[PDB]
């Protein structure tokens, strides 16, 4: 059930920084690879990131570590403030039944991406 | 001898007997079994205080929450119908957010309520900062849930004793460490 | 189920006391000072400085109390007190066809069958197709509640439980097992 | 006699917190810290109160180490390890030096006091009975003592009653309570 | 060790007779002679008296009864008005972690168990 389920609260100062400073986003707690299967749910992992934030125009990288224990996602924006709204898209919220943060953090990518 | 023990409360006056948690697993539900170690049942529990909100929250507790201690990490899983709502000064710090921070737990949903060396560490920064920061860790040992209805910053109830039906949960390895750190202080 | 009975004392609408677990087949609800004994609940020995005047004097009169004995899948209840005990059992005043709310005075030396297992297993399954809420409604049916000495209802001045000076609540854990048992499965 | 030669509940102003202690050794520390599996001691500081005022949380922060209570050759002790004083009303006290039974006597920190004998006890039990049955009746509160760490009360003091107090224990002796209990049942 | 530490309460009805009866005390729980060594502690005791009681000028006698398993020191003054102003400084006050408690003694008691006192009239004073 890889759905997103509400957020865990709303988001201000007590758990988010008060402005976006940087166009690069860390995001844990997206899945977990012992229960992932094959090379093909990485692209299920990057399609439900760029769903949730389907209005945003400025995303132009994901990764996804598929080594990553922590289920550890990195997106690349095209300003700051792009990665501000992917931001309070992502912090806070639950996804497949865990609680996904986000921190601020193939080098030039232009390109947006967006959700099948 | 047991890993936590809960008290259940209804807005500010406590409800029942205190539940000492003898197994690894444990759930809170609003059903009727007396004598089960794994279970601790609130729909036994009698209030003769009890108004209409706090009799109708009750018949939406459902299943509750599941507590499972594991890998020296606790974690919270939503059973009920109704969302749970944790509030663990730990987790805030393990993530930055303010210590009062409570964050809603959907069904279906697990959140990692506690980790026991992230508490250690904390314990041993805050004999550096004096008596008063390590005393005050034992609201880190503490943990309180409310079911179906929140209190905070963005709900209605500004604080736990405003909810119908909430718990608190005492991390009793935790509060012992903590003690042997507080008589040497 | 490894203890067939749990009691609750209250003074007015306040719990004092901790909770009596009966471990054995006879137990005695008294108001003498025995903390050990694991057939006796004795209600004298415990503090409340919540306590008026008028729950000092019904205290008095408490006395050798009252008996509640568990066999044969039936529970009595036995008056040993100089003075008469009032009992609310639902499952007694349905059997009789009561008001569930009915308070029965029983005076010395009297006896009165408050809770039969069975019956109350042919409840719960007869009420497992009338909804989720008849079935958990049944918990008051494993409740049952008396006072000391004085009385409560509508012939009495006090109205309710929570207005005489000395009660107890009897939780029966075999019945509130099955029932959970039902409740879950629905 | 019994298998706790004590039972203790802890309050906070006139309500009470935590569950009760049963002490199953004969020596007890009641103390103002956080261990909440040890035979031996009484953590306080554990013990949570929704209803908790400033008052009651300073006070909480100079229990300390707290009292010790021990119970030899028929005699419990209660001496205060506390670095503030602890004020204890003991009527079976009271009554072996001819004080009113509602006297409060002060331990400052490092002192001791006999807090309660057996065979006095005893000897007032036997007594008792010869004068009816609301003077074994009136005995019940000769097994309790209470004591308040801090502060205390009484007609010296601006708090009046125990139930003024920020923190004050409640202490059953078993021993003795079961004594009144078979001359009560048989009279 | 052998220090003052505070009173256990006020002194008054509750506690204490009402007007001093006697120019002799009976003080108890000064001491324990099971762990006193030889002859010269005794003088720690009178002083320890003498100092709680420095205010008073009317004690011209103390001594302490050192086979007494109760630890009891006696005091002879010059009145009982200054016995009563001993008292107030004595009874209930803490000395040695133990609690002190004082009762009036008859003068030909104290005379009878100490003849020395026959002829002490002059007050004593803390050293």
């Amino acid at each position: 059930s890889k759905v997103w389920q509400g957020q865990a609260f709303h988001l201000d100062r007590r758990n988010s920084p008060p402005n976006s400073l940087t166009p690069c986003l860390k995001i844990r707690n997206m899945f977990d690879p012992v229960m992932e299967i094959g090379d093909q749910w990485h692209l299920a992992i990057q399609e439900a990131i760029l769903e949730k934030c389907s209005d945003n125009d400025g995303i132009v990288h994901i990764a996804v570590d598929k080594n990553s224990r922590e289920g550890c996602v990195y997106v690349k924006c095209l300003s700051p403030e792009y990665a501000g709204k992917a931001f309070k898209a992502l912090h806070g919220s639950w996804f497949d039944g865990k609680l996904v943060t986000v921190k601020y953090l193939a080098l030039t990518s232009n390109t947006p991406l967006k959700p099948s | 001898a047991f890993w936590c023990s809960i008290a259940y409360y209804e807005l500010n006056q406590r409800v029942g007997e205190t539940f000492h948690a003898s197994q690894p697993s444990l759930t809170v539900d609003g059903f009727t079994d007396p004598s089960n170690s794994e279970r601790f049942c609130l729909g036994l529990l009698s209030n003769v205080n009890r108004n209409a909100t706090v009799e109708m929250t009750r018949r939406h507790i459902g299943r509750g929450v599941r507590l499972y201690y594991i890998g020296g990490e606790v974690f919270a899983e939503c059973l009920s119908d109704s969302a749970i709502f944790v509030q663990s000064p730990n987790c805030n710090q393990r993530y930055g957010w303010h210590p009062a921070t409570v964050c809603k737990i959907p069904p279906g949903c697990n959140l990692k309520i506690f980790n026991n060396q992230e508490f250690a560490a904390l314990l041993a920064q805050s004999v550096n900062q004096g008596f008063e920061a390590v005393y005050q860790l034992t609201r880190m040992c503490t943990i309180r849930m409310s079911f179906v209805k929140g209190w905070g910053a963005e709900y209605r109830r500004q604080t736990v004793t405003s909810t119908p039906c909430w718990i608190e949960l005492h991390l009793n390895g935790p509060l012992q460490w903590l003690d042997k750190v507080l008589t040497q202080m």
